[PDB]
RNA sequence: UUAAUUGCGAUAACGAACGAGACCUUAACCUACUAAAUAGGGUUGCUGGCACUUGCCGGUUGACUCUUCUUAGAGGGACUAUCGGUUUCAAGCCGAUGGAAGUUUGAGGCAAUAACAGGUCUGUGAUGCCCUUAGACGUUCUGGGCCGCACGCGCGCUACACUGACGGAGCCAGCGAGUACAACCUUGGCCGAGAGGUCUGGGUAAUCUUGUGAAACUCCGUCGUGCUGGGGAUAGAGCAUUGUAAUUAUUGCUCUUCAACGAGGAAUUCCUAGUAAGCGCAAGUCAUCAGCUUGCGUUGAUUACGUCCCUGCCCUUUGUACACACC
């Protein structure tokens, strides 16, 4: 039952829309980028944000996507 | 430091309890050190909440 | 090579030590044997009417050899299980104290147990020597 | 290990202290079938009489029965302690006895009628047939049978 | 006689029954693998099991 | 109120030997660690004391 | 067979040729095969085990229950009553005694007897409640092979249990008798009797 | 210094600490040889690394295990895991890679818990029931 | 408080000479010997089941397969 | 699609707020850091024993050294990561692999709007009104009751026994708690058969009780299908403890009588993994008393991994003569 509610999806969308040249395919590098370029309070939310950012980046790499 | 307590002040209601608690951390330190500087350390850098105690043990 | 009590099974060593202590005339049994429950937990005396005291002494001697030092109350906690409290839930009931006290004094007379400075009683050089000797006896008895 | 057990001598029924007792049971648990004698007391009486514990009551000899019988009527003579006795301190004459098959029930009945006559609360409660040792009776023992 | 036959499931058609504890599958015979039936199972199944049937003309009907 | 009889009963122990320290009540008392506060007042003042709901 | 020298002397029989893992160092898992083809992959004699006791997470996913060793499942189903519910070492001892007893009677390596009894005592067609209250009946359906294994184990243990209850014979001996009788089609077995009756009832309610 | 390392193995509340040294094939638990483990019927459980690997693999290697906490069978599983992990760690540290990999292949292909600690631990109890996740009873009348 | 079973003594509480020649005659030809098996034939009470069962370990009349308590497992000597 | 008004989206809806989630506590994993005579380990001392080969099992608050386990701080770790299926190819689901961990990782703590004439004036020196306020419904003292018993019902405990009872022997935890203006946790040594008694010594606590040497459990024997060595209710007598005071048995212990009880109808309760169940221990009540509760740990499963059939819950559509709302 993992659905990744509003906050992570919106934050990842803004992260991609403002930092696409710096984002990569790897989860760990994007995790460090999420740490440095954004002030996520906790770290579980940070990991979820980085994971959805990686998923959206992979979808973009496959092709162009809506939103 | 834990206490369990019934929530209802009157016994009526579904049986529901709660557990209040603190933790005490101790972290003792011992020094093979000179006299005056050690005491001056004890009487300085005191924060409310944390309690300092000194035992000579000499 | 050399052998300690740790290298022999517990039950066989205890049985052999009880038999050896029974064979020789030392280790006097208190005059109140055949009488006692051995603990409030039990409801009957030992099934082995005579010789059970030797078994208890053997177990006690092995226990002091293995552990650091043991008093009387600690043995009371060790022996004794669950008392059938009629229609109430079972609990833990400490063993009888007089029996273990007499066991320890008899072991003192045999020289196998020495009074320890830290309280309680520990093993003695002569007694632990006999314990290793009879451990060897049991071990080469096996094969 | 095993014995033929001398066919023609193993008893099957006994009458020790005017109660019929089956002899094929183990000696201590055969003695347990007489009123006022339990497994502990019978076990100790058998132990003091030197008769074999694992023996069968229907196979031990006659003088064994009479020695056991003698032991279990004046226990204090045979080093049975002051305690472990059935009725100690004996509030009629102060001499610790041990009640037996007929004597136990009879003397319990005289004690009961003494409590009835003395007009004690315990006595009248016994006379009524209610609980004596202070248990609740709202839900306990609500059926005679 | 003893016409015990075997049938390997090729697909599971959901779970049926008023209880909701029985399932419905499409079984294909160990022989003549082009001949299949629909059958009701009472227990946990998945793609790969081999049911034992004492019948072959029977077809499963949804239990209501 | 003869002094020999008034409040003459011993109160060294039992239900009424100690009170609530908040309400003076003898019911629902918490004697753990010398709190001596009854349960409801404890629920009220736990956060001030240092007790919190944690798990 | 090449006794390895060590400062600790493990017994020779425990050192002999131990690339030949046995159940209780007595019975070989090889030579044991499943006669029925339907119940294969749901009887786990394939893997070797040195004890019928393993703290395995056999109840996390849906179908790992099959991968549990079949003897282990028999042990786990023996420990079934309130008076004896958590005791499993006792169940292991009972199963061990049953295996030696079965070895005594008709040697027929007892793992094969266990497997054959489980194959035989499992029903092949069962029934379900389908009646709509007023017209309530039973309804004939088929059983999953995993449920066949489960049910066979269940009735075997139930029969052993009520054979041992207030009876002279030990639980191990009653279990051995039930397993031996269910190895064949002997109707004197309780598990096979329940199987036969249940299949007959399912036949009556097609 | 003698080549020697220290490993450990855990159960619900059991913990076996095993020191492995270059010895003479000497396997003791709590100062007693492995053949006399507290119980008797889980003894093969504690021989299991020995026979799975083969004794000749560690014939000049000595074992000392101190096991504390938890009940009997939990302690036994703790010794099992401790001995297995000690063997694997020693082979990694001082012997070779392929040897340790072969030991891991022999182990993990059999009762994965031999090298991996069990994840299951007891569930805290809750009010409203005598069990961790059970309720008391209802009356309704 | 019932009376349904109506069981008799049904057990030889004491061994007899004819019963001894019996236990010895089918000491073999009983290809599996145990307490329950021995008492199944009405000739042993059950306490002496262990007595005669242990006695047969005298001249190797039967062989032990396992000697765990609470039961016994013996086969005929071959 | 989700556990979710959780998202993908379509759109007279656009932006938002509370709830859910996020968040904290806790349980895992840390041979990576910091460290430790209130935790452990190694080497070496000084010794004990057995072996005689240099080795084994021990003792010492003698030294040097270390932090793997035991601790607790800062941190790391998992985000469904990789891959394969399936999905208007989007949200997402299923499987395998690597993992410690892939049910929201497990368990919880808070937990929205609106409401009940739900409970509590008997928790409050919270309290409006009414009552009483002197032989008082105030306060205190003595004794009794809150425990009675023709009866019914609700939580449970012990059992009906062989997977057992009883004897010995093995010997394994984690939560706690513990004395000061009072008298707590008790080791150890002597007595007693036991409860218990006495003399000393520790501990205001990782130091002492305490490694709480707990039960179930394991090994060897006695019992042998007999309401029996099961079951221990009901009673008789005696010995002690707490208490100003124990009778209407406080409680513990010793001997005896040993009752109903043969797995329990209709009916009905709880529960899908360290779960249920068995087993006990600690803490709260406590001067003494649990068969209770709150927690903790030991041994540890069968059977699902689904459904709307019974009992209900959420959203939508529909009908209503209902709105104190199908009582
Ligand atoms: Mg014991
Ligand atoms: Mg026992
Ligand atoms: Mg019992
Ligand atoms: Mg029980
Ligand atoms: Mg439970
Ligand atoms: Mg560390
Ligand atoms: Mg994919
Ligand atoms: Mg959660
Ligand atoms: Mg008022
Ligand atoms: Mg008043
Ligand atoms: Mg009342
Ligand atoms: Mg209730
Ligand atoms: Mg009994
Ligand atoms: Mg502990
Ligand atoms: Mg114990
Ligand atoms: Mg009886
Ligand atoms: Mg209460
Ligand atoms: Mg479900
Ligand atoms: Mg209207
Ligand atoms: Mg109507």
């Amino acid at each position: 039952g993992r659905v990744r509610t509003k906050t992570v999806k919106r934050a990842s969308k803004a992260l991609i829309e403002k930092y696409y040249p710096k984002l990569t395919m790897d989860f760990q590098t994007n995790k460090r980028l999420c740490d440095e370029i954004a002030t996520i309070q906790s770290k579980r939310l940070r990991n979820k944000i980085a994971g959805y950012t990686t998923h959206l980046m992979k979808r973009i790499q496959k092709g162009p996507v809506r939103g | 430091l834990k206490i369990s307590t019934r929530k209802t002040p009157n016994g009526e209601g579904s049986k529901t309890w709660d557990t209040y608690e603190m933790r005490i951390h101790k972290r003792y330190i011992d020094l093979e050190a000179p006299a005056h500087i050690v005491k001056r350390i004890t009487q300085i850098t005191i924060e409310p909440g944390v309690d300092v105690e000194v035992i000579i043990a000499a | 090579p050399g052998v300690s009590v740790r290298d022999v099974p517990a039950q066989d060593f205890i049985n052999n030590y009880a038999s050896f202590l029974q064979r020789q005339g030392k280790l006097e049994v208190p005059g109140y044997v055949d009488i006692v429950k051995t603990s409030a937990g039990n409801e009957l005396p030992p099934q082995d009417s005579e010789g059970w005291f030797y078994k208890r002494a053997a177990s006690v001697a092995r226990h002091i050899y293995l552990r650091k030092q043991v008093g009387v109350g600690k043995l009371n906690k060790l022996y004794g299980g669950a008392k059938n409290r009629g229609v109430r839930p079972h609990k833990h009931v400490d063993a009888s104290g007089s029996i273990n006290r007499k066991v320890l004094q008899s072991l003192e007379k045999l020289g196998v147990v020495e009074i320890s400075p830290k309280g309680g009683r520990r093993i003695s050089d002569n007694g632990l020597r006999d314990l290793d000797r009879i451990a060897a006896a049991t071990l080469e008895d096996e094969e | 290990s095993l014995v033929v057990q001398e066919q023609g001598s193993f008893q099957h029924i006994l009458r020790l202290l005017n109660t019929n007792v089956d002899g094929n049971i183990n000696v201590v648990y055969a003695l347990t079938t007489i009123r006022g004698v339990g497994r502990r007391y019978a076990n100790l009486v058998c132990k003091k009489a030197d008769v074999d514990l694992h023996k069968r009551a229907g196979e031990l000899t006659q003088e064994e029965l009479e020695r056991i019988v003698q032991i279990m009527q004046n226990p204090t003579h045979y080093k049975i302690p002051a305690w472990f006795l059935n009725r100690q301190k004996d509030v009629n004459d102060g001499k610790d006895y041990h009640s037996l098959a007929n004597n136990l029930e009879s003397k319990l009945r005289d004690d009961l009628e003494r409590l009835k006559k003395i007009r004690s609360h315990r006595g009248i409660r016994h006379f009524w047939g209610l609980r004596v040792r202070g248990q609740h009776t709202k839900t306990t023992g609500r059926r005679r049978a | 006689k003893t016409p015990v036959t075997l049938a390997k499931v090729i697909k599971v058609l959901g779970r049926t029954g008023s209880r909701g504890g029985v399932t419905q599958v499409r079984v294909e015979f160990l022989e003549d693998t082009t001949r299949t039936i629909v059958r009701n199972v009472k227990g946990p199944v998945r793609e790969g099991d081999i049911l034992v049937l004492m019948e072959s003309e029977r077809e499963a009907r949804r239990l209501r | 109120a003869h002094e020999n009889v008034w409040y003459s009963h011993p109160r060294k122990f039992g239900k009424g030997s100690r009170q609530c320290r908040i309400s003076g009540s003898h019911s629902g008392l918490i004697r753990k660690y010398g709190l001596n506060i009854d349960r409801q007042s404890f629920r009220e003042k736990a956060n001030d004391i240092g007790f919190y709901k944690y798990r | 067979f090449v006794p390895v020298e060590l400062a600790t002397t493990i017994p020779v029989e425990i050192q002999q040729a131990q690339q030949e893992i046995k159940l209780f160092n007595k019975w070989s898992f090889e030579d044991v095969e499943v006669k029925d083809a339907s119940l294969v992959d749901y009887i786990q004699i394939s893997k070797p085990i040195y004890v019928a006791h393993t703290a395995g997470r056999y109840a996390n996913k849906r179908f790992r229950k099959a991968q549990c060793p079949i003897v282990e499942r028999l042990t786990n189903s023996l420990m079934m009553n309130g008076r004896n519910n958590g005791k499993k070492l006792k169940a292991v001892r009972i199963v061990k005694h049953t295996l030696e007893i079965i070895n005594v009677l008709t040697d027929q390596n007892p793992l094969q007897v266990v497997v054959d009894a489980i194959i035989n005592s499992g029903p092949r067609e069962d029934t379900t409640r389908v009646g709509g209250g007023g017209a309530a009946r039973r309804q004939a359906v088929d059983v999953s092979p995993l449920r066949r294994v489960n049910q066979s184990i269940a009735l075997l243990t139930i029969g052993a249990r009520e054979a041992a209850f207030r009876n002279i014979k030990t639980i191990a001996e009653t279990l051995a008798e039930e397993l031996i009788n269910a190895a064949k089609g002997s109707s004197t077995s309780y598990a096979i009797k329940k199987k036969d009756e249940l299949e007959r009832v399912a036949k009556s309610n097609r | 210094t003698v080549p020697s390392v220290q490993t450990f193995g855990k159960k619900k509340s059991a913990t076996a600490v095993a020191h492995v040294k270059a010895g003479k094939g000497l396997i003791k638990v709590n100062g007693s040889p492995i053949t006399l483990v507290q119980p008797e019927i889980l003894r093969f459980k504690v021989y299991e690394p020995l026979l799975l690997v083969g004794l000749d693999k560690f014939a000049n290697i000595d074992i000392r295990v101190k096991v504390t906490g938890g009940g009997h069978v939990s302690q036994v599983y703790a010794i099992r895991q401790a001995i297995a992990k000690g063997l694997v760690a020693y082979h990694q540290k001082f012997v070779d890679e392929q040897s340790k990999n072969e030991l891991k292949k022999a182990f993990t292909s059999y009762d994965r818990t031999l090298l991996i600690a069990d994840s299951r631990r007891p569930e805290p109890k809750k009010f409203g029931g005598r069990g961790a996740r059970s309720r008391f009873q209802k009356s309704y009348r | 408080s019932k009376k349904s079973h109506k069981d008799k003594a049904k057990h030889a509480v004491v061994l007899d000479q004819d019963k001894f020649d019996r236990i010895m005659k089918e000491a073999p030809t009983y290809r599996y010997v145990s307490v329950s098996v021995l008492v199944d034939r009405f000739k042993l009470g059950g306490s002496l089941a262990r007595v005669a069962l242990r006695h047969l370990e005298n001249e190797g009349i039967i062989k032990p397969v396992s000697k765990h308590s609470k039961q016994a497992i013996y086969t005929r000597a071959t």
